[PDB]
RNA sequence: AACGACUCUCGGCAACGGAUAUCUCGGCUCUCGCAUCGAUGAAGAACGUAGCGAAAUGCGAUACUUGGUGUGAAUUGCAGAAUCCCGUGAACCAUCGAGUCUUUGAACGCAAGUUGCGCCCGAAGCCAUGGCCGAGGGCACGUCUGCCUGGGCGUCACG
RNA sequence: UGUCUACUAUCCAGCGAAACCACAGCCAAGGGAACGGGCUUGGCAGAAUCAGCGGGGAAAGAAGACCCUGUUGAGCUUGAC
RNA sequence: GAUGAGUAGGAGGGCGCGGCGGUCGCUGCAAAACCUUGGGCGCGAGCCUGGGCGGAGCGGCCGUCGGUGCAGAUCUUGGUGGUAGUAGCAAAUAUUCAAAUGAGAACUUUGAAGGCCGAAGAGGGGAAAGGUUCCAUGUGAACGGCACUUGCACAUGGGUUAGUCGAUCCUAAGGGUCGGGGGAACCCCGACAGAUAGCGCGUCGCGCGUACUCCGAAAGGGAAUCGGGUUAAAAUUCCU
RNA sequence: GCAAAUCGUUCGUCUGACUUGGGUAUAGGGGCGAAAGACUAAUCGAACCGUCUAGUAGCUGGUUCCCUCCGAAGUUUCCC
RNA sequence: CCCGUCUUGAAACACGGACCAAGGAGUCUGACAUGUGUGCGAGUCAACGGGCGAGUAAACCCGUAAGGCGUAAGGAAGCUGAUUGGUGGGAUCCCCCUGAGGGGUGCACCGCCGACCGACCUUGAUCUUCUGAGAAGGGUUCGAGUGUGAGCAUACCUGUCG
RNA sequence: GCGACCCCAGGUCAGGCGGGAUUACCCGCUGAGUUUAAGCAUAUCAAUAAGCGGAGGAAAAGAAACUUACAAGGAUUCCCCUAGUAACGGCGAGCGAACCGGGAACAGCCCAGCCUUAGAAUCGGGCGGCUCCGUCGUCCGAAUUGUAGUCUGGAGAAGCGUCCUCAGCGGCGGACCGGGCCCAAGUCCCCUGGAAGGGGGCGCCGGAGAGGGUGAGAGCCCCGUCGUGCCCGGACCCUGUCGCACCACGAGGCGCUGUCUACGAGUCGGGUUGUUUGGGAAUGCAGCCCAAAUCGGGCGGUGAAUUCCGUCCAAGGCUAAAUACUGGCGAGAGACCGAUAGCGAACAAGUACCGCGAGGGAAAGAUGAAAAGGACUUUGAAAAGAGAGUCAAAGAGUGCUUGAAAUUGUCGGGAGGGAAGCGGAUGGGGGCCGGCGAUGCGCCCCGGUCGGUGUGGAACGGCGAGCCGGUCCGCCGAUCG
């Protein structure tokens, strides 16, 4: 999503400066000709010179973008989705889910019909997701450093991610004004929102319709996806990650 | 969040548009809230301050002071209020400029245009806010 | 070999200087939309123009503006204004369709280190058809269509 | 060689630069990049300051113009291509 | 249990700077930066903290990114020393006395004296070039390489009057051009390849008619002004 | 330094191939030269200005934090 | 003994450095290569473009005889195109035995020697459309070949080159 | 001599057209060298820079004298691929396209020539009228050395019959582009402060928590922002609908028909020279020489003759879209710079200033929330000082936020016989440090305070229906801790 930046191609070279050569008790750097102005006789063209040209000037044809293989991107998304169902990971990422009834958090499809922001907030309170949303609002603050003058004035913590499965659902606009709350359609889940900062354990609120579509969209270990042609969920190198069971099993301990 | 493509969220552009605004634009930017009594009467929240209006200062060191507007110094983004003054080192009296957003309009200088403006402001609120 | 001066050195304060930090109506880069200069005198250059201005910005002897329309009470550094307020109405306001637009410049009567040197038309005014006076305008080059006036035994026809 | 005059230098009031500067500034020998202000061994060595002086600082002025090197030139010449 | 040198060079683990995605915090009950003979931690890059100053922002941690770390380059820009109150003020003969003015006088003004330029001048004008430096009044600073009450400085105002003086007109070396000839074109030649410009006399007509009615001289050529008077500053220009 | 060529004294010529103002002509591999490679705006054995251009350099100079570990070569062959 | 520097050799009578602040030099990009991380695997790659979508430069989806690289090589070319392993060491495991032991197992890798495909050479029963087919049989020749695939995408360091 | 025509001349004749400017992209011409090749001359740099011209919102190109050799594609342009490939190259350094295939877009056409001859059926200008980007009438011209119709190879002309198709304007609306206006919610209580926009408390809006302003971090103070509603204007194109009109004479389509069936010249092509290209016995272009054809001509990537085959039809012209865009005008955005940075220029910057000239070309941003910009007293010729005053602050006093280093003065401590600094080790004198250094613990009784086995409830748990538990409340007993 980056926009290119680069200095002007002609910066530092809008001058007819030439070296004085040796024999005049000064360095051999090129110098502005003429007289009658402080600029006359000053150094030019050098990356070490005031008003000169920077070393290796930045160019717009820097390789800004990256194309990661599609199968790796799908692998990353599946891992993020799986991490969101582990309360330890969700807590570890900074989400306040102490009052959440259960993870994964699946709510009735009637939430998709909410039209007013006031009713949207009441829905969050009922399911226990409001405290995480309240954390985001209370973290609203001005960005430290030069970013604040670069049209990036405000920062805040991430709130819950709401996933819905109905196109054109009205909840997209009832929740959007709430700071920290993101809305995404199930068919087009985005990794940058599933693992913000590259950190697993996003707090996700699933609608019933969206939750039921996960098998069709991502398939299973046995049959492939219906919408990702020829895609199957990846396998781990370790079927059972519980070392204690393996190490303390009768077979090993014998 | 804004969605109009003709509207900019750039801080640089917003500040430039504010400080280079012409006098007619500065009139709208120099608006003050109506008092709770006038708000319930005309069903209007804000109005551009006028020369002969009466206002009450609700912020600053002159909080609570009441008086009549005497000069809308648009070039300086302030208004002058009768008797709201300080003394110079030489004893002379100079009016203190106050931002119109920091006062409340207690009485309006009504006229043919002012009354018509009040109707338009109330017409939208009476429909877009209540009937909806 | 005290004291004091001098030199060096450490600390407090005071100087010298403008680094650092925090700023930004600027710059840079990317993307998008649009197609609109001029002999109907352009771009550029010059001179002038405000109650108090030199520059910048604006404007053209109607000269930091006229007119229309919108907005609806200022402009402001000072002065002044029975200029202006339930309004044919303030504004160093916005906008544009009416109107003005000096000398130049492709620059066009000829020239130019010259406000130099010509010719033509002519309202108004005025003295007895004429005379003076005169606002304003005209007179470059190449070229197209048409037209008028002509030249050559160029090719003919008739006296 | 001496001497005479003027203007400087000299002293004062006022005014007031620059070149140059690693750090610095007493010597002998020794060793050392074979010619030291610094190192080794000795001589010695006493605040601050004035006018002069040209021994030394291998003094300053300038990336040696002489000479050589470069697969750098340029002016000129001719039986070079 | 053994073991420890290291230029050129390689590699590892770490420190520090500025953003971005996240996360955890601090701040007008005082952030950043900066200052300190305060204290402590790390072999070290550095880090933590007391006090002061300052008056509005800032930091830790994970990931990720970069115009990311200086003693040097006769490095760049800016600032500042020693040198040093030092070198130095010296050509063109020269000043002195009294008084006035002023806070202040070797330097301003008046008077007196003594000298110099000595008519191919240190005098009186003008052409170029400058452009208000001209004149009056006033003046804090700066400037006039000491000084100034001073002024070619600064501020405010004032000042250049033509039928006869010039430009203007004429042509010189030459310049710029029509047509024609060249030229991709910018341009080249320049009356040389051509139905010249028009003029004169009658009152529209007759006669004449050799391709530039152009630019080119404030010293060449050339219609006409003389005394007397007048301003703080103009005059063969104003007045008679 | 008064001065990026001046000052003092001393010297050459001085009715001519004399001196000088203004106007005008010749422009960069070109001009102009009683000829010194002189002169052509403090620039001349090829002016000045901008651009190509951040020209190329086997050559000179510099090349920015910390500890820890390993740790050289000046020898072979070929090469205007 | 003064730092920095070139040097066989610097405290040098070798050069730079009066002093302070700030600025100040292996970077970006294309190609390729080894190494490592990750995904998938005889495949791999959403790359031009399309469908869309945070009302959206992102993310998500699409390869239907697309294309790139790989999946087969040799030959200048006309052309032809892999008969599918033996052996000496060897990891691990199994059995006996409790030896520097003896059997079975024999991956990776290395050495050695055949076979197969192709260039070149050689060979020809038996057929054929007269120039081809191929029973058998070859070679101190040659190859960036075969003998049950290992590649493709992507990230970054280092190196060569523009 | 009078006339017509031809050619030419003059005109301040009537009415028109042209020049110049701009640079990002576009079209034509002209045209280097640095450089690379480790030298260098071909080559390369480069069909590039500089130079000279010409356009537009795009330009240019464009309806095959094509690709290809296949089961064939089918104007042009552009992207991916082809491909760093074929080829070219002191075959060195290097250089380098195209077709197929996949996509974006998509659009086709107009003339010249034989063909009115019972009628120049065409066009311009003057004048006049009308429903005025035009149309009608009239007059004078242009034109037969040919205007208009018909035709363009995909065809077509002519004849025949099938009996298919073809004739306008206006009203309203939509779509499209531009603008204008109204419209959510606290400025409630306490504390700090110069100021609340900060903290704490209590509320509210949200399809609006983009952004900015206001005396400190403001969703609710102000402008805006989200979403409707209303209003005005521009385009005359596209499109929906309605009303009126609606003559097939002619023309076209389809079918057949013996016949006819006209197509661009100093051009193609060839030789030669130069240049250019990947184009190699020669890719294009250009000069000169030669110079065509009509059952023919061009092409088919090795020159030539012979026999076939495929393919297209040059030497005339127009044409939207996909594509380009460091200029102009308007708009949005950014992991960019933050006053030695970023454009040279954040500011009266292409300005001051320099150069005869072509040209060269800087430095320079920040008082405070508000000037509230320091009255007055006193000293001095004045600048100014001292005191006082404004302010939260003059330790913010008109180049004033913060105010580092070099360097300087002053006060205080200390040292010094031709450097000083520096490493290591102590000492003297300073300065600094109470987490610089503790004061508890165990066992007794005096008092005070607070809770205590077995049965009841409340909400749960460990192990896997059932066992095994703790916590809290209450009631008894126990009588200690
Ligand atoms: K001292
Ligand atoms: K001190
Ligand atoms: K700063
Ligand atoms: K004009
Ligand atoms: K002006
Ligand atoms: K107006
Ligand atoms: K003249
Ligand atoms: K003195
Ligand atoms: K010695
Ligand atoms: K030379
Ligand atoms: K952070
Ligand atoms: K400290
Ligand atoms: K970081
Ligand atoms: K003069
Ligand atoms: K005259
Ligand atoms: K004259
Ligand atoms: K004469
Ligand atoms: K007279
Ligand atoms: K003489
Ligand atoms: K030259
Ligand atoms: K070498
Ligand atoms: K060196
Ligand atoms: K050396
Ligand atoms: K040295
Ligand atoms: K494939
Ligand atoms: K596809
Ligand atoms: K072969
Ligand atoms: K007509
Ligand atoms: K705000
Ligand atoms: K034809
Ligand atoms: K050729
Ligand atoms: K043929
Ligand atoms: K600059
Ligand atoms: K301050
Ligand atoms: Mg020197
Ligand atoms: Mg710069
Ligand atoms: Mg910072
Ligand atoms: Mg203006
Ligand atoms: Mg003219
Ligand atoms: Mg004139
Ligand atoms: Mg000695
Ligand atoms: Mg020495
Ligand atoms: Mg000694
Ligand atoms: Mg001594
Ligand atoms: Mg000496
Ligand atoms: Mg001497
Ligand atoms: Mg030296
Ligand atoms: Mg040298
Ligand atoms: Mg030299
Ligand atoms: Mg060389
Ligand atoms: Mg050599
Ligand atoms: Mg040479
Ligand atoms: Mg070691
Ligand atoms: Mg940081
Ligand atoms: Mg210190
Ligand atoms: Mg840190
Ligand atoms: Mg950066
Ligand atoms: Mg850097
Ligand atoms: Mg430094
Ligand atoms: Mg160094
Ligand atoms: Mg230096
Ligand atoms: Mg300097
Ligand atoms: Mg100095
Ligand atoms: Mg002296
Ligand atoms: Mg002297
Ligand atoms: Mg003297
Ligand atoms: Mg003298
Ligand atoms: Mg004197
Ligand atoms: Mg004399
Ligand atoms: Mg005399
Ligand atoms: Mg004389
Ligand atoms: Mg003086
Ligand atoms: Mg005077
Ligand atoms: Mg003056
Ligand atoms: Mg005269
Ligand atoms: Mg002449
Ligand atoms: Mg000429
Ligand atoms: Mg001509
Ligand atoms: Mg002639
Ligand atoms: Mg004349
Ligand atoms: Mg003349
Ligand atoms: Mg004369
Ligand atoms: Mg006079
Ligand atoms: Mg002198
Ligand atoms: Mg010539
Ligand atoms: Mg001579
Ligand atoms: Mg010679
Ligand atoms: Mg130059
Ligand atoms: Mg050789
Ligand atoms: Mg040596
Ligand atoms: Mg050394
Ligand atoms: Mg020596
Ligand atoms: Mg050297
Ligand atoms: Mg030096
Ligand atoms: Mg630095
Ligand atoms: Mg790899
Ligand atoms: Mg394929
Ligand atoms: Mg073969
Ligand atoms: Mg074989
Ligand atoms: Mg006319
Ligand atoms: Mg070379
Ligand atoms: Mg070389
Ligand atoms: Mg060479
Ligand atoms: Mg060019
Ligand atoms: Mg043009
Ligand atoms: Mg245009
Ligand atoms: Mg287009
Ligand atoms: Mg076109
Ligand atoms: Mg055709
Ligand atoms: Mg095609
Ligand atoms: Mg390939
Ligand atoms: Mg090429
Ligand atoms: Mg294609
Ligand atoms: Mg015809
Ligand atoms: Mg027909
Ligand atoms: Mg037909
Ligand atoms: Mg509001
Ligand atoms: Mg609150
Ligand atoms: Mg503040
Ligand atoms: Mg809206
Ligand atoms: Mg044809
Ligand atoms: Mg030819
Ligand atoms: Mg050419
Ligand atoms: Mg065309
Ligand atoms: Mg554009
Ligand atoms: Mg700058
Ligand atoms: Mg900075
Ligand atoms: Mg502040
Ligand atoms: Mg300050
Ligand atoms: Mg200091």
């Amino acid at each position: 999503a980056r926009q290119p930046y680069a200095v002007s191609r002609k910066a530092g070279h809008q001058t007819s400066a030439e070296s004085w050569g040796t024999g005049r008790a000064v360095s051999r750097i090129p110098r502005v000709p003429g007289g009658g102005t402080h600029r006359a006789g000053q150094g030019a063209f050098g990356n070490m010179c005031r008003g000169g040209r920077m070393f290796a000037p930045t160019q717009t044809w820097r390789r800004w973008h990256r194309k990661i293989p599609v199968n790796q991107k799908r692998y990353a998304v599946a891992s993020a989705i799986a991490a969101s169902s582990v309360p330890s990971l969700v807590l570890a990422r900074g989400h306040r889910i102490e009052s959440v009834p259960e993870l994964p958090l699946v709510v009735s499809d009637s939430v998709e019909g909410i039209e007013k922001t006031s009713n949207a907030i009441k829905a969050l309170k009922q399911i226990g997701a409001y405290p995480d949303a309240e954390k985001a609002k209370d973290s609203h603050a001005i960005r430290p450093g030069k970013g604040k003058m670069r049209n990036r004035r405000y920062i805040s913590r991430k709130g819950p991610l709401i996933v819905y499965g109905t196109e054109g659902a009205k909840l997209v606009k009832a929740f959007r004004n709430i700071p920290g709350v993101e809305i995404c359609h199930v068919d087009r889940l985005n990794l940058l929102k599933l693992a913000p900062g590259g950190h697993l354990g996003r707090f996700i609120i699933w609608t019933k319709c969206a939750y039921e579509k996960l098998d069709a969209i991502y398939g299973t270990f046995d049959k492939p996806s219906q919408e990702k042609k020829g895609y199957l969920l990846p396998r781990p190198k370790m079927v059972n990650a519980d070392l204690a069971r393996i190490i303390n099993s009768d077979e090993v301990q014998s | 969040m804004k969605y109009n493509p003709r509207v900019s969220s750039s801080r640089r552009k917003s500040r430039k548009a504010h400080f280079t605004a012409p006098s007619s634009v500065r009139r709208v930017l120099m608006s003050a809230p109506l008092s709770s009594e006038l708000r319930a009467k005309y069903n209007v929240r804000s109005m551009p301050v006028r020369k002969d209006d009466e206002v009450q200062v609700v912020r600053g060191t002159y909080k609570g002071r009441e008086g009549k507007v005497v000069q809308v110094y648009r070039k300086k983004w302030v208004i002058h209020i009768e008797r709201i003054t300080r003394e110079k080192v030489n004893g002379s009296t100079v009016n203190v400029g106050i931002n119109p957003s920091k006062v409340v309009v207690s009485k309006l200088r009504l006229d043919k245009d002012r009354r018509s403006l009040l109707d338009r402001k109330a017409k939208g609120r009476a429909a877009a806010d209540k009937d909806k």
